[PDB]
Formats: C-alpha cells, sequence, structure tokens
RNA sequence: AUACUUACCUGGCAGGGGAGAUACCAUGAUCACGAAGGUGGUUUUCCCAGGGCGAGGCUUAUCCAUUGCACUCCGGAUGUGCUGACCCCUGCGAUUUCCCCAAAUGUGGGAAACUCGACUGCAUAAUUUGUGGUAGUGGGGGACUGCGUUCGCGCUUUCCCCUG
C-alpha cells in the first residue's frame, strides 16, 4: 500500500487542496488509512472567502483533491516501504 | 487514535461538502466518522446578486444532529465545551 | 478476490502487464505524463510511485487550467501528491 | 417472488429491446437487445440506439456495453 | 449483508424518487439487500404532466433516493 | 456496532428528521432503523430545495443517500453518553 | 445548489489543446533508475549461487566418486544407512542389519577434520539378494531410539547422482519451512 | 452425570513491532569430510513503533531569610504547563496446565493451549460511508442591447476595472 507513507509526514508542512477548491496549509499531526489527516496550527482558505488560521482541523479523506509536499522530501528513501 | 479521542465533548464546527458549517457539541464518532452534535446550528454563505453587500448569514437551530461521515469534509474546535461551573 | 489467500500476488502482475503499467514504465524511464483531473485542470509532471488506488507521487509538475474571454492560468509545483478518485484521464508523452 | 436477476434473465432470453436510463442524465436514454449481464449490473446490447428527449435523434451504435453504475431505470420495449 | 425491511411495502402502490429529479410510481413485488426493486404498473412521470405506463420495470438501489407509499402500507 | 448507530436504533419510534443528498429534508415519526442507516418513517413533512412542501403517509429512505439526521435532544441522557 | 441543477458554465474540456511534452531525443537521465536494499541483496544472492556453482565444477574434476578407497565391493550389493545415532556401536550396527543377511564389510564414515561420527554408514552384504531384502524392511527401522532410513547407495549406481554439497541428494529436513514433514521418511 | 445417532437454535478467514548484519546454537541435511540458503533461536545497528525510570533543564506566583562589595551562570521548599539523556520490554487486557526461585497458600520466572476485543491484511476502489456525478467552473462598479413590465425587476447581448 501507499497510505502508510502519508502517515509518516507528521510535523511537516504541506498544502492540500480540496474537491471544492478549498486550500489548507498547515502542519500534519496524524493520518489514518482512510486518508483523513489532522493538521494543527493550520490556515484554511475557502473559495471566494477570506483566509482563517485554525489551531486544529481534522479532515476526511474523500473530500481531498491533492497534496503539495516540500521540495526537500526524500522520496527515494521514503518509498522503500 | 488519541487524535480523535482527545476531542470528545468539545464544541467543534463540522464543514459540509456543500459549503455549510455545522457547529455543535461533538459527542461521539466512529470509524466512518459519523458524528453526533448537540445544539447544532447551520450556517450557509449566499452570494449577493443585488449589489456589493456583506455576505448573508442564515442561522438555523437543529438541536441534536447525526452527520454521516461521507458528507463531512473537516472539523475544528470553535471553542471549549460549555463550562458547567459558575 | 479470486485469490482469497493472503499470499496472493494478483496486484503485482496487474501493474506489470495490466492497464496500470502506464505508470510503471513512466517511473521506470522517468518519463513525463499529463493527467486530467476532476478540477477541469491538467497536470503535467513526472511520477515516482503509485499503487492500486491510482495515487501517484509527482514532482516538477505544472498545473494548467482556463477560466471564463477564455484566459489560461498555469503554475508550478516541484513535489505534490495526487489522488486517484479525482483523476479522469492520463496521457504519457506520445514520443 | 420475482427478483431483478431472474427478471433480467427473462428479458435476455426474450431478446426484447430494453430501454435504460442514465445516471445523472434525464435527457439521454439507450435502448437495445440485451445479450448478457454480470453481478456488477453491466449490460451489453447487440444494437444500441441513443435517443434524446430534446433532439429525438436515434444514434446507431451497434454491439456495445454499458456500465451498471450509469443505469437508472429499465423499461420494456 | 443484512437486507432492508421492505416487507411492509410489498404489493403496495409506492412513489419512488430518483437521482436526477425523476420520479416513478408502481406496485412493489420484490427487493434485494442492495435495494434493487421490481415494480409493476409503473408510470414514467416525466417533468411534464404526460403519463406513460409500461408496467413491469426494475430500479437500481444506487439511484433510489426516497420511496413513499401512497397506500399508507 | 458503532455508537452513532446505537444512538439511532434507540431513537426508533420517535420523531426524527432526515436530509438527503438531493436536498430534501424529511421530518416525521421514525418506524424502523437499521445498522446501515436505512430508516422508515410515517406521516413525514418533506422540504424541497425550492421551499415547497408536500404530504406523505408512509415513507422509507435509503441510508447511504442521507446527508444527516436530527434526533430528539433528550437522547443525550443515554447511558453510553 | 444541487448536482443535477448546477449550471455548468465551463464543463470538463478535452486535452487536445494541452499537448506540450518534451521532444523525443530529450531522453530521460539513464542513471536515474535504481533502488536501495533491493538490488545489492540480489547481487550478493547471485554471486553466492554462482560462486558455489563454479566451485562445483572444480571439485568434480579433482575428486572421483567411483575411484574412492573407502568405497569397496560391488555397488549393487552395498547398502547405505543414514540418520544413525552417533552412539551406535559398530557391533550394534552389525547385529541390527545382519538380520537381513550376512555383512561382508561395514564402513562408518567419520568427519575428516573433526573426527566426529557423520551419522551414516555403508553396509556390504555377502549376496546381492540379501541387500534387497533390507531395502524394504530396513527403511523405517528404529535404532537407539532414533528412526533410521535405508536406501541402496546411488553414489556409484545411479547416473547423474551427487550429494547435497553438489546440489543433489534426497530428503528435505532443511528445505523451505513448512514444506517437508519430519514424520515422513525416505 | 458420561458416550453414541437424528432434528432444531447461534457464528467472517490469516496472523502477533519491521528493515539490515549474525563468525555462534538447533534443524545433529540421503552417498564415503561438508552444502549454501531457508526455517526457529542467540548476537548486533536502526525508521524509533509505543511505553516505564524523571536525573538534568525552561515559565510564573506563595512562604522564609538576607542591608549583602560583586565583576566564571546558581539562596531553600510547594504549586501551574512543558521538555527530557542514559537505562529497561519488544506489546496484550482476562482464563487454563507443567516445572522451578521463594520472605514457601502470596510475591515471580521458563513453556504452550485454544478462547474476547473492532489491532491489522485480504471480501474493502464494483450500489450502504474507508477512492466521487457534492467539480471550484463566480460576484460586484462604470459604459453597453433587446423581450415582458408593477419601472423595483426576470431573461437576454457587449468592453474596461475591483474581488477570489
Amino acid at each position: 500500500k501507499l497510505v502508510r507513507f502519508l502517515m509518516k509526514l507528521s510535523h511537516e508542512t504541506v498544502t492540500i487542496e480540496l474537491k471544492n477548491g478549498t486550500q489548507v496549509h498547515g502542519t500534519i499531526t496524524g493520518v489514518d488509512v482512510s486518508m483523513n489527516t489532522h493538521l494543527k496550527a493550520v490556515k484554511m482558505t475557502l473559495k471566494n472567502r477570506e483566509p482563517v488560521q485554525l489551531e486544529t482541523l481534522s479532515i476526511r479523506g474523500n473530500n481531498i483533491r491533492y497534496f503539495i509536499l516540500p521540495d526537500s522530501l526524500p522520496l527515494d528513501t521514503l518509498l522503500v516501504d | 487514535s488519541s487524535k480523535m479521542l482527545q476531542h470528545i465533548d468539545y464544541r467543534m464546527r463540522c464543514i459540509l461538502q456543500d459549503g455549510r458549517i455545522f457547529i455543535g457539541t461533538f459527542k461521539a464518532f466512529d470509524k466512518h466518522m459519523n458524528l453526533i452534535l448537540c445544539d447544532c446550528d447551520e450556517f450557509r454563505k449566499i452570494k449577493p446578486k443585488n449589489s456589493k453587500q456583506a455576505e448573508r448569514e442564515e442561522k438555523r437551530v437543529l438541536g441534536l444532529v447525526l452527520l454521516r461521515g461521507e458528507n463531512l469534509v473537516s472539523m475544528t474546535v470553535e471553542g471549549p465545551p460549555p463550562k458547567d461551573t459558575g | 478476490e479470486m485469490t482469497p489467500e493472503e499470499l496472493q500476488k494478483r496486484e503485482e502482475e496487474e501493474f506489470n502487464t495490466g492497464p496500470l503499467s502506464v505508470l510503471t514504465q513512466s517511473v521506470k524511464n522517468n518519463t513525463q505524463v499529463l493527467i486530467n483531473c476532476r478540477n477541469n485542470k491538467k497536470l503535467l509532471g513526472r511520477v515516482k510511485a503509485f499503487d492500486r488506488h491510482c495515487n501517484m507521487v509527482l514532482e516538477n509538475v505544472k498545473e494548467m487550467w482556463t477560466e471564463v474571454k477564455p484566459v489560461n492560468k498555469d503554475r508550478y509545483i516541484s513535489k505534490m501528491f495526487l489522488r486517484g478518485d479525482s483523476v479522469i484521464v492520463v496521457l504519457r508523452n506520445p514520443l | 417472488m420475482v427478483q431483478p436477476i431472474n427478471l433480467i434473465f427473462r428479458y435476455l432470453q426474450n431478446r426484447s429491446r430494453i430501454q435504460v436510463w442514465l445516471y445523472e442524465q434525464v435527457n439521454m436514454r439507450i435502448e437495445g437487445c440485451i445479450i448478457g449481464f454480470d453481478e456488477y449490473m453491466n449490460l451489453v446490447l447487440d444494437d444500441a440506439e441513443e435517443i434524446h428527449s430534446k433532439t429525438k435523434s436515434r444514434k446507431q451504435l451497434g454491439r456495445i456495453m454499458l456500465k451498471g453504475d450509469n443505469i437508472t431505470l429499465l423499461q420494456s420495449v | 449483508a443484512h437486507p432492508p425491511e421492505l416487507k411492509k411495502f410489498m404489493d403496495k402502490k409506492l412513489s419512488l424518487k430518483l437521482n436526477g429529479g425523476r420520479h416513478v410510481q408502481g406496485i412493489l413485488r420484490g427487493f434485494d439487500p442492495f435495494m434493487n426493486l421490481v415494480i409493476d404498473e409503473c408510470v414514467e412521470m416525466a417533468t411534464s404532466g404526460q403519463q406513460n405506463n409500461i408496467g413491469m420495470v426494475v430500479i437500481r438501489g444506487n439511484s433510489i433516493i426516497m420511496l413513499e407509499a401512497l397506500e399508507r402500507v | 456496532i458503532g455508537v452513532p448507530i446505537k444512538v439511532l436504533h434507540e431513537a426508533e419510534g420517535h420523531i426524527v428528521t432526515c436530509e438527503t443528498n438531493t436536498g430534501e429534508v424529511y421530518r416525521g415519526k421514525l418506524i424502523e432503523a437499521e445498522d446501515n442507516m436505512n430508516c422508515q418513517m410515517s406521516n413525514i413533512t418533506v422540504t424541497y430545495r425550492d421551499g415547497r412542501v408536500a404530504q406523505l403517509e408512509q415513507v422509507y429512505i435509503r441510508g447511504s443517500k442521507i446527508r444527516f439526521l436530527i434526533l430528539p435532544d433528550m437522547l443525550k441522557n443515554a447511558p453510553m453518553l | 445548489k444541487l448536482p443535477h441543477e448546477k449550471h455548468h458554465n465551463q464543463p470538463y474540456c478535452g486535452i487536445a489543446p494541452y499537448i506540450r511534452e518534451f521532444e523525443d531525443p530529450r531522453d530521460a537521465p539513464p542513471p536515474t533508475r535504481a533502488e536501495t536494499r533491493e538490488e545489492r541483496m540480489e547481487r550478493k544472492r547471485r554471486e553466492k549461487i554462482e560462486r558455489r556453482q563454479q566451485e562445483v565444477e572444480t571439485e568434480l574434476k579433482m575428486w572421483d566418486p567411483h575411484n574412492d578407497p573407502n568405497a569397496q565391493g560391488d555397488a549393487f550389493k552395498t547398502l547405505f544407512v543414514a540418520r544413525v545415532n552417533y552412539d551406535t556401536t559398530e557391533s550394534k550396527l552389525r547385529r541390527e542389519f545382519e538380520v537381513y543377511g550376512p555383512i561382508k564389510r561395514i564402513h562408518m564414515v567419520y568427519s575428516k577434520r573433526s573426527g566426529k561420527p557423520r551419522g551414516y554408514a555403508f553396509i556390504e552384504y555377502e549376496h546381492e539378494r540379501d541387500m534387497h531384502s533390507a531395502y524394504k524392511h530396513a527403511d523405517g527401522k528404529k535404532i537407539d531410539g532414533r528412526r533410521v532410513l535405508v536406501d541402496v547407495e546411488r553414489g556409484r549406481t545411479v547416473k547423474g547422482w551427487r550429494p547435497r554439497r553438489l546440489g543433489g541428494g534426497l530428503g528435505g529436513t532443511r528445505r523451505g519451512g513448512a514444506d517437508v514433514n519430519i514424520r515422513h521418511s525416505g
């Protein structure tokens, strides 16, 4: 599987886009097998809305569109498992 | 899975796929993410088609609500739980 | 599945010879690929890993889309993680 | 008690032109003689005709297949 | 894989709601765990007032939204 | 089973509200509840997206096609809660 | 609004206007195809297999199985017994295998360097008929509390036969886990 | 109360941190001394995978004493919220049997046995949540068309701007 790699990105910063065009930038703290991720000290930006900083946010996996990971991530080393 | 256990009974705001925001007392959950909210109120953002007016908010009281996880996008803590102390 | 044993390797042969082999040869030869997603936007970039769920690990991607006169908009992402459900079509470099 | 599986098998043996509705599409419909079906509800037709309510044009397709998830309602002849 | 308790609506005239704002009306004869229903004396009930009866038909549970019994069971 | 499912099973026989993915909201007495969220109601009041209402006598709704449900607030005193 | 009543002002378009890939001669980096802890293991796994296989050819040319001073007597008469308890006295091995017939000579192999008992011996009967009587009966015998197997020695009879170290032999007491039962005997 | 034959009523399979290095143990390997590997141990580095020890260190009040002559941080104790090296187990809540240490009915160790948990893998991307028909595809200020009109507006056709 591949979701195990997603659960290893705790405490790192990424930018996830949602199926409704919403963007969310924050630090990861925990992920599940259903792709649901919990981000702490996060900032959300709904479509045609103003950004808001949230100290926590638990998101479901179905409504996720894609993620944006850092530039220095070790893919070759992190994909070994 | 303490990430979710730690938040039981807190006043969390659930984000719906249609853009609504359900703010209620998060009571319990499950593997499917089906939540139970107490004293929930529904908000929705309506676009102004008349002129450049402030976004229109239409509150709606519901009480006890059961949200299906499939329809839940995300959830955050709006504020601490209702304090029972004077 | 047809092979309910836990030692079944059906997924293995599938990615090697099945329709999902387009991504294997892409990561093997490090070839680019264009993906059409449910966002009405097209993502052109390389792949580094994937699974049965059609979730690819992309890098050096370039997003492209159009709004409305029709105006085009594009940006770049050096590392991202694409989901499978939101995908519509995939197209490798036809060269 | 007649079930959909047994009823679909009857329509197949009868080779009647069964019409099918599309998922999320009310304006588009398909009709043809069913040849077979699987547990996934996918249906194959020998001579399909795509008819629209607005246009009323029947586009000939021939031997084709249709996804079960796209099916909405079955109709005889 | 527990099936739905639709024994009450068996052999009763119902009106079902579909996904694309479509509705039908017929007498139920059988169901399945996936809510695949076979209703007879069914009418199309298009957007217009026109009515078209075809009789026996089948409906996929994936598209059934709500089903009301006009005969109050 | 799940705790939300148990809160639903015990809610059988009382007035509950149910909203579907098509936007309709159904409020009436609950007859039968199942683990898969399949709910049977009687003498319900439906609300369409436009706002118009209608009258029904006996209704059944699939569980997967429900957005959320509203149950009596008194259920909060359940022993599990 | 609803998914069915939503007015799609810009529905999903094709990809025909978005073909801007790189030219063919602009090939991908050849050195960007490798993985760690996946090939170095296979590389080491191939050498140990080949190294032994190459070492096998050298031993066959130097050592001759048939031309063995220890081996003596007719090959069809001699017998082979293995899985024998190390405490088995020479007289105990004679008196237990003499029931099937007289033993002309008996040879118990020992470790060349350690001198310990190997656990298998060669029994040479006076008559070829006496051996065959033991082939069926000796197999499965119990000597000193440990079951023993018995088969005609193929070191000089069967064409293309060789022992464990040369890739041949029989018995899978140390083969793939849970693939060879210990109860079953040769 | 025990065993035997039949009918009826209840029930989802695989498992027990993972990846490298093991010269040494077991498997005492079916061919005249031998395997390698593998399987089951023991030894040995780690993503640290969760815990136990809280020494040391960080924030701020309460109490006590000090009138002190320093220029190498530092008076003693309690409370709030944190961190934490080194050292230990590779992880079970419950039950059953054998042997042994023993302050000998308790406190523990070395063995398994098959029993529950919603711990994981596959049926789980094929209609009921864990792999989409909920796409996000706009709104507004000026000039700029037409139809109906209650002159507020519904639909409809254009250019430049602010907004996401």
